[PDB]
């Protein structure tokens, strides 16, 4: 997955998340055409209760059927206030996508952080199964007193081995625009004026 | 709203440069998004794509829209296609090789979005991407690391190394076959990808590799406009992905439950143990519901209204334990009596 966010000078906004699923997809290149084919089929439930590559499970609602769309976590988002765009954001990260968006929203709207700090902040993830396991990344690992207390509560902390998303965001304040590209990745933002 | 300019946040420097060039010359956000999506299909091939799918949330002339260009299972797919003689999942069969692929949606999605909202000519929006395919882009260090991870997974079971073997960190990588594909798409739109020369090449690769995708699958592919998920809180309105994304329902529950539990968050510092524990308690209930109820909404009657009703959100918020971890075995899908 990757995500990009765009706002034009008329206040129109696009938030676009798209993917091959795993990085480089199925590994199959269409000979003569040069593009990779996705491995999105793994987002279906292959067997009830059996976890897929992101550790998520399902049963009948997300079983394989011909012509069916496989359940996703991709969550391209636009926040508005009074009929005007205020925040455009999205991210990769499989089953961490919507928990990462939630954390960024909390950072902007509840902790009132500047966008750059809201995106750079440590993010973590829990998803019921694996049991009591909190995932962290090497960009901002869980350490010190917070890690120790969480372990004392009974959590298992695991470095998931890949950065916890790659938020690409635009914030609008009145007429002024700002961009934030996650320091976890190689993104670039530009205000065009 | 006349803003002080436009803006782009892109996952690499090339998508950013292209989007900005489109905006600077007076294209709208959708024009810029089309050019950017094709650019990243060249420069960020680990994820940007024409062989995959995705979702677009839009706010155009003050109106929210959602475009679903997610892949679909091939007509020959079956419930147990990834299971072996033991009824167990065959390692990596749904991740590596041609049987792992859904029918790609991206070219159709970008076409549908541009047809409805674009201002600039489609063929011109492909020219940046064609150029990066013809004359190259500089491979990033992190991109190469993902390449190495993929090579470990593919283990010589695909032709990946024949096309991406020359991707090397810091070096310019060119993709001439993809440039020709993008030229056909510039001229013929989805007709090339789903009904033309590119379709024929995709079908031939399926024949070669034992895949399932056929011409019928390609000609039948449709992107779908849907009503976006709408979530209101504190005077703000969030528009996000509805089913077949689980993210809209998840965010409605995450935000709604956090608001219900405001007294427990009061004075709690960001990323303290208590804060992280509280988020985890909310996530337990969200993922319980996700696993049980959610899927393509045209293939089952998904109880979206019941799962996002304020009274239900209040009930699930009541389960959050601010001081200790809830027993995982006792976390149930929330509609189960
Ligand atoms: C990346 O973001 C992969 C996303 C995953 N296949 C999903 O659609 O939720």
């Amino acid at each position: 997955t990757t995500h990009f966010s765009i706002v034009d000078k008329d206040g129109n906004a696009v938030s676009n998340t798209y993917t091959l699923n795993w990085d480089f997809g199925s590994g199959v290149v269409v000979k003569g055409a040069g593009f990779l084919l996705n491995d999105e089929m793994d987002d279906f439930s292959s067997k009830p209760g059996v976890a897929n590559a992101f550790g998520v499970v399902g049963s009948d609602a997300n079983a394989i059927e011909p012509g069916k769309r496989m359940l996703s976590s991709m969550s391209p988002s636009i926040v508005t206030r009074d009929g005007h765009v205020s925040l455009v954001l999205g991210t990769p990260g499989g089953s961490r996508i919507f928990t990462s968006i939630f954390q960024v929203l909390n950072n902007v709207y509840d902790f009132h952080l500047p966008l750059e700090k809201a995106v750079a902040a440590q993010r973590v993830h829990h998803q019921l199964l694996p049991k009591d396991t909190i995932y962290y990344d090497a960009y901002a690992p869980l350490t010190g007193k917070v890690a120790d207390e969480l372990k004392a509560m009974g959590y298992t902390l695991e470095d998931q081995g890949w950065n916890m998303g790659d938020i690409q965001a635009i914030r609008v304040n009145g007429k002024a625009l700002e961009t934030a590209s996650d320091p976890r990745g190689r993104g670039v933002g530009m205000v065009v004026k | 709203v006349t803003l002080d300019g436009g803006a782009v946040a892109a996952p690499d420097q090339y998508g950013a440069k292209v989007a900005a060039e489109i905006l600077k010359k007076g294209g709208n956000a959708v024009d810029a998004a089309v050019a950017t999506a094709f650019t990243l299909a060249v420069t960020y091939p680990e994820a940007g794509n024409i062989g995959g799918g995705g979702f677009m949330t839009l706010y155009v002339d003050g109106k929210p829209y959602f475009l679903d260009y997610r892949e679909i299972a091939p007509k020959a797919a079956t419930k147990t296609m990834y299971l072996n003689e033991k009824g167990e999942v065959i390692e990596n069969l749904s991740l590596v090789g041609a049987k792992a692929a859904g029918v790609p949606g991206t070219v159709m999605g970008l076409w549908e979005a541009h047809q409805r909202f674009g201002k600039l000519k489609w063929s011109e929006l492909l020219t940046p991407a064609i150029g990066y395919a013809q004359t190259g882009f500089k491979v990033a260090d992190q991109q190469y690391q993902y390449r190495q991870d993929a090579i470990a997974l593919f283990n010589g079971k695909t032709n990946f190394g024949d096309y991406f073997g020359t991707m090397k960190p810091g070096e310019v990588f060119k993709q001439p076959e993809l440039a020709k594909t993008l030229e056909r798409i510039a001229d013929k739109g989805p007709d090339d990808f789903y009904k033309g020369e590119t379709a024929k090449l995709l079908i031939a690769q399926m024949k070669q590799d034992g895949g399932l995708i056929t011409s019928d699958d390609l000609v039948d592919y449709q992107a779908k406009w849907r009503e976006p998920m709408r979530i209101d809180w504190q005077g703000n309105t969030l528009y996000t992905a509805p089913l077949p994304s689980s993210g809209g329902i998840a965010l409605a529950q995450l935000i709604g439950i956090k608001e219900q539990r405001a007294a427990d968050f009061k004075g709690v510092e960001l990323n303290s143990a208590k804060y992280i524990h509280l988020l985890s308690e909310i996530e337990k209930r969200v993922f319980a519901d996700r696993a049980d109820y959610l899927g393509d909404p045209q293939f089952s009657k998904v109880p979206v209204a019941q799962l996002t009703d304020p009274k239900y959100i209040a009930k699930r918020a009541g389960e959050v334990n601010p001081d200790a971890i809830s027993a995982t075995e006792k976390v149930r899908p929330g509609l189960e009596p």
